């Protein structure tokens, strides 16, 4: 037996982010404009930024949707300042 | 003779007991019991392998004490081929590193593969990552999103990478580090007239045949900037487009070529997952009279040697527990005994893995032989086997009553 097939469970999701500048609450999808090559897709939690993988996010988005549809955009001088979790 | 065969005394000075094998050398009219074939040739100064004679016969003549060098070689048989091949391999278990240092040809077969344009390997070392490709070594930051973007590299695949070993380390040559390139009197005015804008600026003119062609305006002139660099340079926000300017005033504009640009890649790269290609090895190849050698980059699942050979790597004791001792050592096909590094020195490396350096004079060469020419090694990889004394007649005729012991000896397990 191997882990099972489910929607990732996001701690206290909802809530408000612990360090500055988060683009939105926690649990929200950022992605990075397509102009700076290839697209990469992440997720803020409480204290940072965790990086997702192509498939993934596409689960996050379909399951979280609640009506939306796509993800945030940022550009990437503003991405380096968020810490990595 | 054939039905028991034996020997008798004679003019050659090396001689050996018909049923003890124990070597002895003779000096004037009396002999000395000789600890190995190297000190005895060196010894006497003729190139020879000992004579077998009566065991009854050697009782008669008189003794001395212990005579040469303590562990020196046991069997000379020189090999040197045309063409010279050195590798320095590093595996990684799935904790730590273990060090093969190979000589002779590598086995290319299976899953391995040479290590080039695209292809990349990531590893840490002195707590810093390292971009590995076309045989070079670059310095790159987790934090850098502006260039690992571009690059295709994720913060989190270069902060997990695998550690790598100090022999690797530096064996592989330095690069240019993957940062923004910083260019000179960024922000001034320009040298020359009509510069399009302020130095620093990228600027690019479109074209009816083929893709547009980027530039960078630098104090002196503009330099050509290949896509992915200038995608780099696109990143701080910065301006949202470069300046759009013809063909033909750009071609009257002065062309500099101050800046360097070689390491970053064409296209992103394609980063080779180490959990399936666990080991790496750096190759150094050369060609008898080739004013230079080849360096190259190899990686797979296992050690470049055929499953075959596989079992007859050899173990050194290692104990010197410092970097600069290799843990294994294994011979290919058309390996090389004899050897010269780059004012030159001469070794001479044993099939047990360690190396002992020979006098370049004619006595020390005529008495062992080895007047053929060496071949060639380098010495990032030669230094990590161990080293024993010069074969130097000068402190081979020693005598010992007893030998001085081993200290630090490892076990011998059946």
């Amino acid at each position: 037996v191997g882990p099972e097939l489910l929607v990732p469970e996001v701690p206290n999701a909802g809530g408000p982010a612990t360090f500055p500048g988060a683009p939105g609450p926690i649990g929200t999808v950022i992605v990075t404009p397509q102009i700076s090559g290839p697209q990469q897709y992440s997720l803020v939690l409480g204290d940072g930024v965790q990086t997702l993988p192509p498939l993934v996010a596409q689960i996050l988005q379909n399951a979280g949707s609640a009506g939306n549809t796509k993800p945030l955009t940022v550009e990437p001088s503003t991405l380096a300042k968020m810490p990595v979790v | 003779s054939f039905i028991s065969p034996s020997g008798q005394l004679n003019e050659s000075p090396i001689i050996a007991d018909r049923d003890s094998g124990a070597l002895y050398v003779r000096v004037g009219d009396r002999l000395y019991p000789a600890l190995n074939l190297a000190s005895a040739r060196l010894i006497t100064g003729r190139p020879d392998n000992p004579h077998l004679v009566r065991s009854s016969q050697i009782a008669t003549m008189p003794r001395g004490p212990l005579v040469g060098i303590p562990g020196a070689p046991s069997s000379f048989s020189p090999k040197s081929p045309p063409a010279s091949s050195w590798l320095v391999c590093d595996t990684v278990a799935t904790q730590g590193v273990t060090v093969t240092v190979i000589d002779g040809t590598p086995d290319l077969t299976g899953h391995r593969q040479i290590l080039s344009g695209s292809d990349a390997v990531v590893l840490r070392y002195g707590g810093d990552a390292w971009v590995i490709r076309e045989g070079r070594r670059s310095r790159i930051e987790p934090t850098n999103r502006a260039v690992l973007l571009p690059l295709g590299l994720t913060p989190e695949q270069v902060s997990q990478a695998r550690p790598m070993s100090r022999a690797l380390f530096d064996a592989l040559p330095v690069g240019p580090e993957l940062l923004v390139p910083e260019v000179p009197n960024a922000g001034g005015p320009a040298t020359f007239p009509g510069a399009p804008g302020p130095i620093g600026t990228v600027i690019v003119t479109p074209q009816i045949s083929g893709p547009q062609q980027y530039s960078l305006v630098l104090g002196d002139g503009v330099q050509t900037l290949p896509p992915l660099v200038a995608q780099i340079l696109q990143n701080a926000a910065g301006n949202t487009k470069p300046l759009t300017v013809e063909p033909s005033t750009l071609a009257k504009m002065p062309v500099v070529n101050r800046l360097d640009l070689s390491a970053y890649p064409d296209n992103p790269l394609e980063v080779v997952d180490i959990r399936e290609h666990p080991s790496t090895c750096w190759w150094w190849e050369r060609t008898a009279g080739e004013n230079r050698a080849r360096v190259r980059v190899v990686s797979g699942p296992t050690i470049p040697v055929a499953a075959t050979e596989m079992n007859k790597v050899v173990s050194l004791v290692k104990a010197d527990t410092s970097g600069r001792q290799a843990d294994q050592v294994y011979f290919g096909p058309d390996h090389a005994n004899f050897v010269a590094v780059t004012s030159e020195s001469l070794w001479w490396v044993t099939d047990a893995g360690a190396r002992f350096g020979v006098e370049d004079s004619k006595e020390a060469r005529d008495a062992l032989g080895l007047t053929l020419t060496p071949s060639l090694a380098p010495w990032v990889a030669l230094r990590l086997l161990p080293q024993g004394p010069t074969l130097s007649r000068a402190d081979a005729l020693v005598e010992h009553d007893t030998l001085p012991m081993d200290m630090t000896p490892a076990e011998l397990v059946v």
